[PDB]
């Protein structure tokens, strides 16, 4: 998927998205409460848009790739 | 349809999705119940590369009315089929796909 | 789909035995379960190959011959000994369900003349009990003999959802075009018909590809679930669709039809088939209800390249209730020349409702 | 990132000294601990060649095996001398941590029923006191002797930040597969288990090059960190797969499963591995939580070439909470049955707590 432009400009915002939340719960040791959980929920907001939008993507080669994803239908649900 | 021993199984299987209506339905799902009733019936036996050709397709509501095969055949074979004939076998297998579930039916009843 | 088969008595082991030895042999699977070298559906009955089959003295004799590797008289006596090892077989069964893809059926050998007239009938109300979904049929075959012969009746017109062979007939043609005068010389004829049976469960055909598909176009009601066979060759379809109408080979010892079905398993030609049937229609060879819209089915069959024309007819006959009223007079004769013995007339009360329904069903107003 | 091994009691030094066997028969390493001539990255488990071993009667067996070269019963008595010799064996804890380069975690093996019981429970505790950075997996094995168990659970489910070996079911295989009826011959299976476990640690491949790369795709939950083992072997992926999932492999003793790692060690052809899960999917074989988004792992490896496809499967499995409420129940019974006797009423608390949380984690709603 690095040449078909449209998943490879979503997926990569789930990269560096990693980034912002592993940093934040490294950042610190104690509950995310000084503007940790103001910043929390925004990436959900984002990141669970990101995840459906993926999810719409997909529905001749991904197939081999929703298939583990959806093992358990869970995405169905979404 | 001439097989009857894969369409059996392939009807008991598309049960459970083909009920909902067609906006939850996505093509990636389906193939792996196609490919799953070619492997459990005895269609399994049989020349790999026309089985490599043969998929699903989405027609464009409930899922048994969009739901039909296509056999796609491209290269050097596709001089006898011609996209038209193509065009015939879909416009038949319907009338071959309602008389199947319309007896599907008619033996739950019983 | 798959079908388990299940064999009780001494009837039912060896017609399961000879029905197990022609069919592997029409298939390329030698006796010894390996597959020889030398298309058609062998999943349903064989597991990649070992049959699916539950055997229930005799069993001795099967162990000893080439195919090893493969795998009192009171009806009274025959019920209770099934409600003590309830538990044990119906361990070999669930796991025969369960291991199993996706169940269908439950094929059922036995005929109701000792123990098999007793076992069979306990196993057939556990089974509805146990699943109510699944498909029971079974190969009965007609022969204190009076008593046994009713009983199972009793539970054969309430639990199996669906084909008589009769001894009588089957002696009958023995000495009229075979020249036997021995069980083992008949049973090459009744399994002739079970492999010719489910010649479309074995073979990919454009109908009648899952049992529900044999069984729901004859049955019109399930209390009319008993039917017939035919088997003339012991050319053109007309031929064979004329033999097959003549009572001397209709295994069966006013009266119409209610549904048949022709299963030709030739070469012939497909395009005669309607031809046939036209001049059967204006002949006039063969009658039906009054009341409901009856047709006649035929279906095409390949026979197996490993293992000429053949045919078979499965019908719906309402003359089967003539047997029954054999069964029936013979039971009060008994009656008059012998804890509470009300079993017994439970079972005389409901099998003379199915008479009466049989009767009723040749009128221009069965319905109600 | 080296991780270093830890026997205790009777059963994890026998099975520990042949899981060495095993692992320096896989790779070219002569039993008098030097290379042999006759690829395999060995960082983790040896150091320049040495076993990274720390081991605590028996030991003269050992020490007599050709291997010379390559180096009470209450659960009171087992704490209270562990206490005693403390800073005895932290001396070699700490002495092999330095000098690995980057240590990464803590492998135990040892049997929960007399002295590894209380010495590991001692460990363990002290263990995440001095060390808090560090991974802590454990080969316990299973089944007064049940006050012993009871025990070690209060330590093992809050500590150990990660397998369940039980003998009841490990000797059943034992009659039916071997037909022993011996320790070391049960043993044998467990190495065979054992090293299959790590298989993906010692060969280079492209994932799975950490322990943290295997077990964090397991636990969801720091609660439920309980695994058990399955494996085939004892020829396609998808035979692979279903001889898995069969509970006549697995060793154990509504419910579904949490995540499921599937180990080949094979050389099978890998484009067919993503079919045989279309085709087990569809299947249905197997079923899962419906709150969380999981899958099932399957990875690859290579057999050694200094010694055919086998197969390992991890499972994170609800239906083990079955096997603590024996435990807790005969602990009732021997509470009702016989210098406070409060700890071991604590412990019978927060072992309820982990029967809750897996019964609680079948549900539709377990979360909140």
């Amino acid at each position: 998927f690095i040449l078909l432009k449209p998943v490879f400009h979503c997926l990569n915002e789930i990269l560096d998205l990693c980034h912002s939340f592993c940093s934040l719960v490294s950042q610190n040791l104690g509950p995310l409460d000084e503007r940790g959980a103001a910043q929390l929920s925004i990436l959900v907001k984002g990141f669970s848009r990101q995840s459906s939008l993926l999810f719409k993507i997909l529905s001749n080669s991904d197939l081999a790739q929703l298939l583990l994803r959806l093992d358990y239908n869970k995405y169905y649900t979404q | 349809l001439g097989q009857g021993d894969f369409i059996r199984h392939l009807m008991d299987l598309l049960k459970p999705e083909l009920v909902r209506p067609a906006t939850t339905l996505y093509q990636h799902n389906l193939t792996g119940i196609l490919e799953t009733a070619v492997r459990a019936t005895n269609a399994q036996f049989d020349s790999p590369e026309i089985l490599r050709r043969l998929d699903v397709r989405l027609l464009e509501d409930t899922g048994w009315d969009v739901f039909s095969l296509d056999y796609h055949v491209d290269g050097p074979i596709a001089t006898v089929f011609t996209r038209e004939c193509m065009s015939h076998y879909l416009r038949v297998f319907n009338f071959l796909w309602r008389a199947k579930r319309m007896e599907y039916i008619l033996t739950d009843i019983r | 789909r798959e079908i388990i088969t299940l064999q009780l008595g001494q009837c039912g082991n060896q017609i399961g035995f000879e029905f197990w030895k022609q069919l592997c042999a029409e298939h390329g699977i030698s006796p010894e379960g390996i597959v020889e070298e030398f298309t058609d559906r062998k999943d349903v009955f064989f597991y990649q190959y070992i049959p699916r089959a539950v055997l229930l003295r005799v069993i001795h004799s099967i162990l000893n011959s080439p195919y090893a590797k493969l795998y009192g008289n009171n009806w009274a006596s025959g019920f209770s000994q099934g409600e003590k090892i309830h538990e044990d077989i119906f361990d070999i069964i669930d796991r025969e369900a369960d291991g199993s893809d996706s169940l269908e059926g439950f094929v059922l050998c036995h005929s109701i003349a000792g123990t098999g007239s007793g076992l069979g009938s306990y196993l057939l109300e556990r089974l509805n009990d146990r699943y109510p979904k699944k498909l029971v049929q079974t190969y009965s075959v007609f022969p204190v003999q009076p008593y046994n012969s009713l009983l199972t009746l009793k539970r054969l017109t309430q639990n199996a959802d669906c084909v008589v062979l009769d001894n009588t007939a089957l002696n009958r043609i023995a000495t009229d075009r075979l020249h036997i005068q021995s069980f083992s010389q008949i049973n090459q004829l009744v399994s002739t018909i079970m492999s010719a049976s489910t010649t479309t469960l074995r073979y990919p055909g454009y109908m009648n590809n899952d049992l529900i598909g044999l069984i729901a176009s004859l049955i019109p009601t399930p209390r009319l679930h008993f039917l017939m066979t035919g088997y003339t060759p012991l050319t053109t379809v007309l031929d064979v669709m004329r033999r097959l109408l003549q009572p001397k080979n209709v295994m069966v010892s006013n009266h119409c039809y209610i549904a048949i079905l022709n299963i030709i398993q030739g070469e012939v030609d497909p395009t005669q088939v309607h031809k046939s049937l036209q001049r059967i229609r204006e002949r006039k060879l063969a009658n039906f209800i009054p009341w409901g819209p009856a047709s006649i089915q035929v279906a095409l069959s390949r026979k197996s390249p490993y293992l000429r024309v053949s045919g078979l007819m499965m019908a719906n006959h309402t003359s089967i209730s003539s047997l029954f009223e054999r069964t029936c007079r013979q039971y009060d004769k008994l009656r008059k020349r012998e804890d509470n013995f009300d079993e017994m007339d439970t079972s005389r009360e409901i099998v003379q409702q199915l008479i009466d329904e049989y009767h009723a069903a040749t009128r221009p107003d069965y319905i109600s």
